[PDB]
Formats: C-alpha cells, structure tokens, sequence
C-alpha cells in the first residue's frame, strides 16, 4: 500500500501545517481508505462553496463596513409574552396516587383527594391519551349522572 | 501526536485537530496552558474539506452568589456548552454574511428561512463523556428495576460542587427564585448531557437565531473514551427518539463516534471562535472576564458568550440587515418571540415531563428580564 | 471615655442580661444619653404617668380569668358586611354550566386542575352508591388506558 | 433499655433523626465535629467489627460491636446523645455590642436573642429556631418592652389548607411578630375595658387609640423576602430595571425566595379547589405585607372596629447595608399613595443593627427547620408550629400526634374577639362569618379596596388575596 501510505503522511502532515482545517484525499480508494469517514456522514455535493469560504477575524471584518452593503432579510421580530407560570402543579408520588385511587372514605375527605389523583394522573399523560381519558371519564359520569351534571 | 489509520480514524482526526489548534492558541497566549483537561470543539464540515469554527475548555459554572439580573454572567462554562455559544458566534457572523454576500456564506434562502446549503454539516467533539446520563456513575449498581429508568431521567448541574445529582428529590420540586439562589439555594443547571439532547431535538441555533434560519443540529458527536458509544448514544438520542416536535424541528439522529485515544480543577476557562478569530478567557466562578491594568486591578468585563452580549450582537445583525424590530423589548421576550422555536421548546419540556424522564430546571425570569437598546 | 458614660454603657449591657426583653434608657445626664442615641424622629419625648411596668406577661390570660362585671363597655357597634356575592355557600359547587363546559371543554393547558375540579364537584352532588359506583369505574378507566402511569 | 428514653423523647420532639441530632448537639456542646474510631475485634476463626467510639465530656461512650461501620455508629451516636442530654446545660450569647454609635437597632437586637435564649431555658425544644427571627418591641420615654417573638421561614403547603381557619398560612417570621402583637393588642384592650389607666390605649374621637408616646419597633435579623431582598445588588440598574424592581412578588410554601408576577398575569383568582389539586398556593412576599402594614397599620381588619389604625414607628433589619432598599420597598412603593381618611402612609423609620451580618445563619441549617416558634407578652408562653401544616403537633399520652390549632390562626383570633366583645359587652351579630366580620370594618376595608386598586393601577402589581372560602367559617 504505497499511496495509502502517502496519503496516511499528507493527513498526519496537516495537523502541524494548517491545524484546525482536514482535507481528505478523496477520488482515489486506495488513499481514501485511510480515514474513511462514515457512512452516515457521506454525502457528497457539487456545491461551489468551499472552506476557504471562512477565514479568522469573520465577525470583525463584517461589522467594520458600510451600512449600504448589506441586503434585506426576514422582518418583524414582533416580542411574545412570556410564559409566566413557574410548574404549576405539585407532583406527588405514584404509590400515594394508587393509593388515594382505592381508598373509599373519600366523602369525608369531601372527594378532594381522588380529584387530586385523578389530575395528577392526567398531567403525567400524553396528549391523545388524556383526551381519551377524558372523553371516556365524561361519559361514564354522564351514564350514571343525571339531572347532576347531564341535562 | 501519531494513531493508526484505516480505522474508523475520522473522529481521531477531529480529536487531533482539535488538539493541535489548542495548542496553537497556547503558543500565541501561554496564560491557557493547562487548560485542555476538559475541551470542546465543533467543526464544518463540507464534503471531504473541514475546518473547526469553535472551542472551549472548562468543567465548572457560574457560582450562586455572583449572578446578574443583567446577562451579563456566564452561567455554564463547561466546554460543551461554550462551544455551541461559539458556534452561536460563527452563526450570527454567518447571517451577516449572507446579508451581504449571499454567495460567500453557509446560508440560502429556503422556504420561510435561512437554510444551510447542501452537504454542509457541523460535527461536535468533546474531550470526555458529558457530565449526567451519558457519563457513568462510578457509584451505585448497574441499572436494574426502577434505577434502569433512573439511569435516563435528566439531571442537574450544582454549583459550588462537582458532578450531577438525580431529580425527583423534595428541593428540586419547587422552582428557582433569584432571591432564594443568591442568598443559598443551589442553582440547578441541566447536565450537559440533557442540553445534548436539547440541542439534537431542537437544534443548536437557540431562540433568538431562530428568527432568521432554520434549524440546525450536529451531525455528529465525537467522545475521546472508548466503551460508552451505547451510553452517549442513549444519553442524547435514544432517549427522545419517540418525541415528535412540530413541523420545522425533528430528533437528529447523530453519529455517534469514538476516538482511538482513551484530574485537575483550575478555575478559569478559555474559548475560541472562528468568527471573532481571538481567545478569551473568563472566571468560571463569576461567568465574566478578568483583565489587568497597571499590574492590578479587578478590570472585569462581560464575556463575548453571555447572553447581554449575544442580545447586543443579534441588535447589530438586526440594524445591518434593516429588520425591523420592537425598541421596548427584552431578553425573555426576544427568546419568546420566534413562535415555531418557542412552542417546540414548551412541547419538549412538557414531553420530558410526561414521560418521567425529570421536570426541566429553567433559571429564574429575573436572568433575563433585563431589556435590550 | 467619660466615666458616666461608660457606666451607662455597662448599666446597658449587664440589663441585656439580667432582664432580657426590657430597655430602660438613661436621660438624666446628656453624657449618658449619648451612649444609645435614639434616631431624632423617634425620640419623642412626652410626659405621662403610664410606664411600661404595666405590662406583665401572660396579662392575656389572667385579663380573661376576671369574671366579666369588670369590664365596662367600649361604647361601639359592630355589623356585618358586604361580602361579594354569596357564590354560594363556596363558589365551590359551582353552578352546574361551570361543570358543563369544563367537562366539555378540550384546551386544558390550565394543567387539568379545572376539569379535576369539575369532577369533584359533580362527584360530591351524587349520592353515596352513585358517587360510589362511579370511583371504580374512574380507578379501572385509568388502569386500562394508562396502565404505565398507575400500575407501575 | 441500654438507651434512656430521653434519647428517643428528644429525637422525636427535635424533628431531627439520631445522627443528625448528634452531630448537632456535638457542635453546641465543644468546639469540635464528632469522630468515631473504627476499632475491630477478631475471632479465633476470623471475623472484622466495628464500634466508631467516640468521646465526649471525658467519658467512654464505646458502641456496639457489630458487623458494619453504619450500626455500630448509630448506636454510638445514641449514647452520645445520651451523654449530651446529660451534664444539662446549652449554648449561650454574651453581649458583644459597641456603643456611642447608631446602636439602638443593636440595642433592640441583642435583647430579642437575650429574650429568645430566655425562652429556650423553659423549653428546650425550641433551640436552633432563632436563625430567622424577629421580634416586636413598644417604647415609651426610652423604656422599651418586647411584646411579641417569632421565628419561621416556611409557609402553609398547599395540601394542608383547611376552610375552617384552623391552620397558619404565613409562618414567616415578621407575619408571626405581627401576629403575637395582634394578641398582645388584644388584651390591651380589654385592659382598658377593666383598668383604663393601665392601659395602652385612650378614648379617641371614634376608636381607641394609642397613648401619647407608645410606639412600636419592628426587628427583623434579616431581610423580609421580596422586592426588599431582591435589591442587595448594589448595581442601581438602568431605566426600566427601577420599575422592574418594585413590583409585587409572591411566596411559594417552601421557597426560600420570591416569584415576580407580571403585569394582568395571575389576574385569576386563586381557587380553593385548585390549590387541593395541586396548584401552588401564592402568598404575598414579606416585604409587600409590610408595605401593606404601613400603609393600612398593623391591627388587621377585625380589630378596626376597636382601635385606630396602629403604624411600626421604625423597622430594623440586621443587615449592614439595608437602609437605602429597604426604606424603598417598604415605604417609598406606595409613597404616593392617599388612604381614604383614617390612615395614612407611615414614613417608618428604617434602622440598620451592627456587629454581625445575620443572614450567614439565616442561610445555614435555616432550610431544613420545619417548625417555627412564636412568643408574645400577652400569653406568656412560647409555641411551636409546624410550618408545613401550620398547627401545632403535641405528643399524646400513649404516642402518636395530636394536632391543635395554633393561637395565632384565624379561628383562634376571631373567638378572641367574639370573647372581648361578650365580655365588654359589646353588640355582634350572631350568624356573622370570618370574612363578614373582617368586612365589617368600613373604613379599613375601602382603604384595602383602595390600597388594592392603586397598586393595579400603578403597574406594582396584583396582590394575591386568598380563595374566600379560606374566610367563610363561622366563629359563632
Ligand atoms: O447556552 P446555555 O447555557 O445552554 O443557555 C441556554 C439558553 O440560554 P441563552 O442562550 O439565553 O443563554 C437556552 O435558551 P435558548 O437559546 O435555547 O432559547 C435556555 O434558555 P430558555 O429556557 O429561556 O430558552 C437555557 O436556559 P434555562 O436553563 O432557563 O432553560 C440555557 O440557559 P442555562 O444553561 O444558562 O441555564
Ligand atoms: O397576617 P397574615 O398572615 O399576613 O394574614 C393577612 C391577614 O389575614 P388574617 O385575617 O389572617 O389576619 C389579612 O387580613 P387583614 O387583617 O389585613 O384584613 C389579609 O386578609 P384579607 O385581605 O383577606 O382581609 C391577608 O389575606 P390575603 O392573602 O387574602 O390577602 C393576609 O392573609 P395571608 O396570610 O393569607 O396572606
Ligand atoms: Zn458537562
Ligand atoms: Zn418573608
């Protein structure tokens, strides 16, 4: 493997001639087996940029110019309000959930307790989920609530 | 200094350059040496051409008592996270770039916002494991029963300490106050493993780039240790896989990679960037810059990374490009303001908590309440 | 240091020990008084034959030991008042529309507490056997579609 | 048992497990940190153990020899504790002030912890409780009395709230001074309805009010939460960062700060429902209460129908630097502000105490108390309150708690009252509820309504009153 040998040199040459900046030897399999970069990462374009796009002192050089050279982009970075509320519930542990979920002398607790569970349940619950527990929770209480709730 | 090729050597390339640029700065500035313990870098990558545009050193944060209500402080300097706040950097100086020479930048115009153009990738490597999931705890028992769920719930850097501690206890219940972190609370910060996976769900760019471009994600996470390829992968992939944000945003599935080559606690940290070209070294304790004068002094100075100075940078870009924006507005409300970015951040959040992997500690309102002229 | 003064000083200091709780500040010599300066607005000084040796702990529980022939009347009124609305009796079970439109209602970024509250409310208006008929139907509703949640 | 039940009665009363309260009482006791020594006893065939002795007050408190290094040493802590609820004696403060300065607030200092300490020699228990701690003291002619001590840093828990007023809902430790003034306002009272002349108050145009010279001093050892914490940062901030820093902020029940609201955010009012399902309770920040007490006075709503309002002439705070913000958040908010008649907006004299920066003990070990102490001279006697229910939890005979109200609940205020006004024979209506009664008092309740309205409408905020039906119980 004489070029891959070569090309092995020119790659451990690179770090101490321009360090930071890696060109692979591409074109040819015997060198380009020397650092085979993944196939995940390999995709090649004919794109017309290049590295030697970018260079140090980029920012500086671009903010010391005219105002008139630079063009119009994107507008209206309109403000948002920003979400005020800290995490708004209090957790509470799934063994004290289940077990609020069994007890049936809730009516002295004046049923805050299952309400709570219930709720605590439901935030831990993804979206479709919760929907669906909702719905069937609505329903079940609307068979067996009349003139309560249902009219 | 010298590996064995033919191997899967690219991420031992990155790991080589990134050394070998390291200690080009130290030669030009000798105050860095020593710092490369724990070191970051990202590079751009196009075609078989690369080239690093941001590195930092540093495994430490910002100490409770001396932050701002400015943003004026850096609030985590460990080198995975001031890397992406140089590539942040490279970014905006990017935007600037297109807005003037459409041509010479990494940035088109796509559908409703900047896009990078074909085949160009950005590829992270970090010195050692991200501190949290994706570093093994030399503590404990491997995962079984309900601690095989604990070895994926997120966690949370601690200040005035070292190391990640589990969520889920009775303090980290209650949300951070400013007031309750100055005088003594411990300010929880994410571990860098979380905000890797921040970073693959909802890309790097942040919120108020996100206005101009569209998102960009890391094609590739490189690790200097061996044997946890699984870990790191699980860390900040696997573990989000099944989300699925909104439209412009999607989980980057990132290669993961290993280098063929497998202590210290000095306080500062150094940073470089391609964009601004010089290193910069702040105190980690206090998140700002040190200076001197007269052989004395306490000169102390706002870092290019911290948030005052990216909200002053983004004004600039914005002023250049003639986009137009409110003059009344703030940090907090200029984050909120890109729609798509902040919604896919509030479904992650919430994703993260129904899913039990642990309750994201976001800082207090007051770090960036602070308004922008 | 004059003297005088340091004898108040050391007054003051051994009075911090001997009956913590009480100050008794010393103004017959202006040397004495400029150990412990009292701030200009607060100084105040007004001749009066109250002190402060009226006071004596547990005064409160003693006060209501006396049978009450010795208390005479403070010569007042008192009435109630306008408390907005009655939402009756709580605004807790709230009128039957609130629970209609909660239970109905889709959008819960209000974190479920509203529809929880709902169920409650609509859980307490039923009998014992309904509202108990209707908990385990709740429990098992859970337990089949989010057996992750609850039966782990 | 080898272990004396006092061990386990101090365990148990203390709130703190064995090796914690070792550790503690250790500290208190010498001037060094327990050690145990890992001695080791070998069988014929082999074996390895463990005692971890460690020495105290000169005497041999050696284990249990047992397997393991974390048995052995528990038991060794027991007996240590043994050794230190022997030999009884405790931790005491000498006098360690200056003079000739501005040492009044210092003066006023000292004699809360003297007073505190005092208090600790007749019950044991509430030892450690004075790292957040503040005090209330009435002056006449430069004879000052202290009338109410508290301590506390914690607030109700969003699951223990009750609709019957039995529980405290703010057990920080300025809301509990005010408080025991409250009680000790009280029995003035019905001092002057048995001895007029031994009272502190006079017959005025239409109330009660306060004799020539009687004020009252407010100490706090360390800053009141909120927008009066918030401003340690002697940076002055830029433009909107001076409105920014004043508006209202809220508690959180165990938060050892604040949350700044926002401006018609938590317009909502808080549910009674909402709480229990888990939504935070919020309670307003410390500093905006008392704003709120310079402004309306410290005497509440229910004994309005009594006295005239009742002003803190001064509050001191035991910091060194605290005069500039503090006097901002606790008086210039409202500054501008004109109540309807009766009160008005005290320029309360703010006072800076000296020798020790407290907040290094409010900061260390103050998070993990959960019980807050409270003293006024009108009972007599200290009380201990759990924070996290906001009752009072004593031992029964044969074990287990038994839970009583605390006497500075609602309750236990408003069947104060009902009793003053039977036994001064005043006229009340019987079916009146805990809200009815407050309301009652017209004039304090419009200069509320208007204190309210012209922080809404000066951008300070919203204040986040509480569901009514924590007010609907009837005393009667
Ligand atoms: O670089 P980082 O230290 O990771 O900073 C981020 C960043 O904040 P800044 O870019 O403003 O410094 C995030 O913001 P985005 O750019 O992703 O929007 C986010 O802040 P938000 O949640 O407000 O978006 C987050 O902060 P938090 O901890 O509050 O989640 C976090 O800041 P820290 O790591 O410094 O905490
Ligand atoms: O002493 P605090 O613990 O700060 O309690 C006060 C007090 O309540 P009490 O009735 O228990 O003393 C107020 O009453 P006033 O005497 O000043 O009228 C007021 O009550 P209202 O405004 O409702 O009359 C307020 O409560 P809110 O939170 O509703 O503002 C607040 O109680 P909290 O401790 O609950 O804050
Ligand atoms: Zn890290
Ligand atoms: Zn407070």
């Amino acid at each position: 493997d004489e070029t891959a040998r070569k090309a092995a040199t020119q790659l451990l040459d690179q770090i101490q001639d321009t360090p930071g900046r890696i060109s692979l030897n591409f074109e040819t399999p015997e060198a380009a087996s020397v650092c085979p970069i993944p196939t995940s990462l390999n995709q090649i374009v004919n794109t017309k940029w290049t590295v030697n796009q970018l260079q140090e002192g980029q920012l500086t050089m671009l903010l010391a110019q005219d105002a008139n050279k630079f063009k119009s982009l994107g507008v209206k970075n309109i403000k948002k309000g920003s979400v005020e509320t800290q995490i708004l519930p209090r957790q509470m542990d799934v063994k004290e959930i289940v077990e609020k979920l069994k007890k049936q002398d809730n009516d002295s607790d004046q049923f805050v307790g299952y309400a709570a569970a219930v709720a605590n349940v439901l935030r831990r619950c993804d979206a479709e989920t919760a929907q669906k527990i909702t719905q069937a929770i609505t329903a079940t209480i609307e068979k067996e609530a009349p003139s309560i709730v249902n009219c | 200094a010298v590996k064995f090729e033919e191997k899967t050597t690219f991420f031992e390339m990155l790991r080589e350059h990134t050394y070998a640029k390291f200690y080009e700065l130290c030669k030009n500035n000798a105050l860095i040496y020593g710092f490369e313990k724990v070191i970051a870098s990202v590079f751009l990558k196009i075609n078989g051409n690369l080239q690093i545009i941001a590195l930092s050193t540093g495994n430490k944060g910002l100490r409770g008592d001396k932050i701002v209500n400015d943003g004026t402080a850096l609030i985590d300097c460990h080198a995975e996270i001031l890397a992406r706040r140089g590539l942040l950097r490279f970014l905006y100086s990017e935007v600037l770039k297109f807005s003037t020479e459409p041509p010479n930048s990494i940035f088109t115009k796509g559908k409703n916002a900047l896009v990078l153009k074909p085949g160009i990738s950005f590829h992270l490597f970090i010195n050692t494991a991200p501190c949290g999931v994706a570093r093994i705890d030399k503590k404990l028992k491997p995962g079984t029963s309900d601690d095989l769920q604990n070895s994926s719930r997120l966690r949370f850097k601690i200040d005035k300490g070292m190391g990640t501690v589990l969520g889920g206890a009775s303090e980290f219940e209650a949300p951070q106050t400013f007031d309750g972190i100055m005088m003594g609370e411990r300010m929880r910060t994410m571990s860098c493993s979380d905000k890797l996976l921040r970073a693959n769900v909802l890309g790097v760019q942040g919120a108020i780039l996100s206005h101009f471009i569209d998102p960009i994600y890391y094609s590739s996470i490189a690790v200097a240790e061996l044997n946890n390829a699984d870990r790191l992968r699980k860390a900040v992939y696997s573990r989000a896989a099944t989300f699925k944000p909104p439209a412009p945003f999607h989980v980057q599935d990132v290669e993961i990679g290993e280098c063929q080559v497998e202590a210290r606690s000095t306080i500062s940290s150094m940073n470089w960037n391609l964009a601004d070209g010089n290193t910069e070294v702040v105190r980690t304790s206090d998140g700002m810059v040190h200076d001197k004068d007269m052989s004395g002094a306490d000169i102390t100075t706002p870092s290019r990374l911290c948030k005052k100075n990216m909200a002053e940078l983004m004004i600039t870009i914005c002023t250049l490009t003639k986009t137009s924006v409110d003059y009344p507005i703030s940090y907090e409300e200029l984050k909120a303001g890109s729609q798509e970015y902040a919604a896919a951040k509030k479904s992650f959040i919430t994703w993260l908590r129904q899913k039990d992997l642990g309750i994201w500690q976001r800082k207090p309102r007051e770090f960036q309440m602070f308004t922008i002229n």
